[PDB]
């Protein structure tokens, strides 16, 4: 509770970012990682929201729990045959801290009239979410982040089950457009040596009663180029390094069209390591850097809780 | 056992649903029924009757039934309409466990079983019943009071004012939610922790209207805390508007001050009765609140006789600053 | 009005904090008999009858 | 007009904490008997009366 106290000030506070951050590592996979679950995981649309920590959460009552929830969700279908079932899937060796809890998989896997094709995909995660397990008791489980694939009908539908068993709420996670800059910075501080796609930026217009995009592409070979001229101190990326590097890509913009981008909103950011927009929508396409954009989407998802 | 005749099928359901009882409903009796359910499908004599089996027993049927408005037999008083189809119409073919939340009708019931009470599947019907209302007030578990906090804080944050699109009708509902809020203030007599943190990051955000008496009498019932921790978050920035906005907003000012200066003297005043606990004695921590106290009526006080030469000596102000000082 | 208001507030306080002390200590006295409960139930053989 | 309806919320408040004050009396009339029946009852059923019962 003094802890919980803590983290109060914090947030009343206006600092909750730090200027100067890590370059992230290479995330290695282990033995213990699984291949073929990594794999499914990739190439998919996600849409995020973030969860308050669960009640009377147990690792062996997953198979009540799978009984309860294919008996629910075919009586929401009847109330507006199923050959649905759901599988509660776990993995293993994600989490690089040792105190965060167990990440698991929810599904749901039609049956065989004849794999089964998979209709929804839901994630409960908590990567490098510290922050937040000393501010809740030990009969909490802490797993802040969700990440969903599938319509928001059937969301809906689970959602209700989730608020009417563990005492819980979702909420819409949202980004705001100068936390896409700093997560635009960090995925040209990456390293590779393979293939590679286009960083891609959109910017809207505000001041016009209908919508304006620019569509616009940067080599990530001239990325490469432009970002050690302006990153001149080595392991850190500073508050002073990110705010050069977007004015030097507005100056560039300035001197052809004579239009400031700094006035518009971005709203879309993708590279060679994932794409991203505001409203929670995210692709991830590597698996090298998996968990270090992970634990950036879980630093967001205590911030709108807390 | 006069369900194998299909025509008095009807007839036979309506005696059966008046005559069970808890010892009445059987798991074979689920077992036929469900069976009779999948020879002749959906009837609505048959889906009333597993129903009331629902509303008596519902651990012995894994079939779950939908709940929509339907009147399920003959009712709504149609005495005359039955007698005048009579004719020729229809005639040729020590407990240690827990109490459940949803039979507590009145006041006695809860009187009789308190001991044993147990939880509901949200937190948002707390707030709705008074019966409930009792209960917080004399448990002090904490996973109770966490997951009320993790509940609160989101309500007010997604469904506040300036996060929608400027809806009256969701602002109405607002203004609704708010009045609910301030009689559980006054009836616990403690403000809730999702509430503090919520003026934490509105106070910035604020400018002085659209709903401006449900805001004041929010800051009005906050519990006690160190001076130094309020004033960056809450007297800097209610300076910043109390200077600057109109007479009406700083006399609203000092009406809530008064009212936050009676609940924080009301919980300083019983501190010292409940306390026997400590061996050390109380005179630093009476002498810690002794300084927490003067000088947060010293600072009201430079906000009273700094808005004194802003308006040149308006008596409508000077009313509610000696009513301050009745306090 | 006030003043009597304000007494009321008080008595409403004290009745308060004596019934939360009052069930303070009726749920250490069902520990209590939970513990005596689950200690007076020691059998052998009685799970053949 | 601000503290003629101030006594007007008064008088409405001088109905709800009396009301408050008969709900927490009658929290407190219904927790003491209780308590009574709680203190009466702390010696259970005999370990010998549940073999011979069954």
């Amino acid at each position: 509770l003094q802890k919980r106290l803590e983290s109060v000030r914090k947030q009343s506070s206006f600092i909750l970012t730090p200027p100067r951050r890590k370059i992230p590592q290479c995330s290695q996979l282990q033995e213990d990682v699984d291949p073929q679950k990594v794999a499914f995981l990739l190439h998919k649309q996600w849409t995020l929201y973030s969860l308050t920590p669960l009640y009377k959460f147990s690792y062996s009552n997953l198979k009540e729990y799978s009984r309860l929830l294919n008996a629910f969700i075919v009586a929401e279908k009847q109330k507006g045959d199923f050959n649905i079932k759901v599988i509660f899937s776990t993995l293993l060796g994600m989490k690089g801290t040792q105190r965060d809890p167990e990440a698991f998989l929810v599904q749901i896997v039609s049956k065989s009239q004849l794999e089964g094709k998979v209709l929804w995909t839901g994630w409960f995660c908590c990567v490098f979410g510290d922050s937040l397990l000393e501010t809740v008791s030990e009969d909490f489980t802490c797993l802040p982040l969700f990440l969903a694939n599938g319509a928001e009908s059937n969301t809906a539908i689970i959602g209700t089950w989730f608020q009417k068993t563990f005492d819980c709420y979702f909420s819409p996670l949202a980004i705001n457009a100068f936390n896409l800059s700093w997560m635009a910075a960090m995925w040209t501080a990456c390293k590779m040596d393979h293939y590679v796609a286009t960083t891609e930026f959109l910017w809207s217009v505000p001041c016009s009663p209908q919508s304006l995009d620019i569509s616009f592409a940067i080599h990530p070979e001239d990325a490469k180029a432009l970002w050690d001229s302006v990153h001149k101190t080595p392991g850190e990326v500073t508050q002073e390094e990110v705010d050069l590097f977007m004015d030097c890509l507005y100056s560039h913009f300035h001197r052809h069209f004579k239009i400031h981008l700094s006035a518009t909103r971005l709203v879309r950011v993708s590279t060679s390591v994932a794409s991203a927009h505001t409203d929670g929508k995210i692709k991830i396409l590597c698996h090298k850097y998996l968990i270090g954009v992970l634990a950036y989407l879980t630093e967001l998802a205590i911030f709108q809780i807390e | 056992a006069s369900l194998q005749d299909d025509a008095l099928c009807p007839y036979v359901c309506h005696l059966l649903y008046l005559l069970t009882k808890k010892e009445n409903v059987k798991p074979f009796r689920v077992r036929k029924l469900l069976d009779l359910q999948a020879k002749m499908g959906m009837q609505p004599h048959l889906q009333a009757l597993l129903s009331l089996y629902k509303f008596f027993a519902p651990a012995l049927i894994s079939v779950s039934l939908p709940v929509r408005k339907k009147i399920y037999f003959k009712n709504s008083e149609n005495l005359w309409k039955t007698a005048l189809l009579a004719v020729k119409q229809r005639n040729r073919g020590n407990r240690s466990g827990s109490f459940p939340l949803e039979q507590l009708q009145s006041f006695p019931q809860l009187l009789q079983n308190i001991h044993c009470l147990e939880l509901p599947s949200q937190m948002g019907s707390v707030l709705n019943n008074s019966l409930l209302l009792h209960y917080i007030n004399c448990v002090r578990d904490e996973p109770v009071l966490l997951r009320f906090y993790y509940w609160l804080s989101q309500t007010l944050q997604e469904e506040c004012i300036w996060y929608k699109v400027n809806n009256y009708e969701h602002g109405k509902e607002f203004t609704n939610f708010l009045d609910t809020i301030i009689r559980a203030e006054c009836f616990l007599q403690e403000g809730f922790y999702s509430c503090e943190a919520f003026l934490y990051k509105s106070l910035p955000l604020w400018d002085g209207l659209c709903c401006r008496s449900q805001f004041l009498q929010l800051v009005s019932w906050i519990p006690f805390s160190s001076f130094s921790e309020v004033k960056p978050l809450l007297f800097d920035h209610l300076a910043q508007l109390f200077f600057t906005s109109t007479i009406y907003f700083k006399c609203s000012v000092l009406q809530s001050l008064k009212e936050l200066l009676q609940n924080w003297l009301l919980w300083l005043s019983m501190d010292i009765h409940m306390k026997p606990v400590t061996n050390s004695p109380l005179e630093t921590t009476l002498g810690g609140s002794m300084n927490s106290v003067s000088k947060l009526i010293h600072y009201v006080g430079w906000l009273s006789t700094t808005a004194m030469r802003l308006e040149s000596n308006n008596t409508f102000l000077l009313h509610f600053i000696l009513d301050f000082y009745e306090k | 009005l006030e003043e009597k208001l304000l007494d009321i507030r008080k008595k409403r306080l004290q009745l308060k904090q004596a019934s939360e002390s009052k069930l303070l200590e009726i749920q250490t006295e069902k520990n209590k008999q939970k513990i005596d409960l689950d200690s007076m139930e020691n059998s052998e053989r009685i799970k053949i009858i | 007009s601000t503290k003629e309806s101030k006594n007007e919320k008064l008088k409405e408040d001088l109905e709800r904490e009396q009301r408050w004050l008969d709900e927490q009396q009658q929290i407190m009339e219904s927790l003491n008997v209780l308590h009574s029946e709680l203190k009466n009852k702390v010696e259970t059923f005999s370990e010998s009366r549940i073999f011979n019962e069954l």
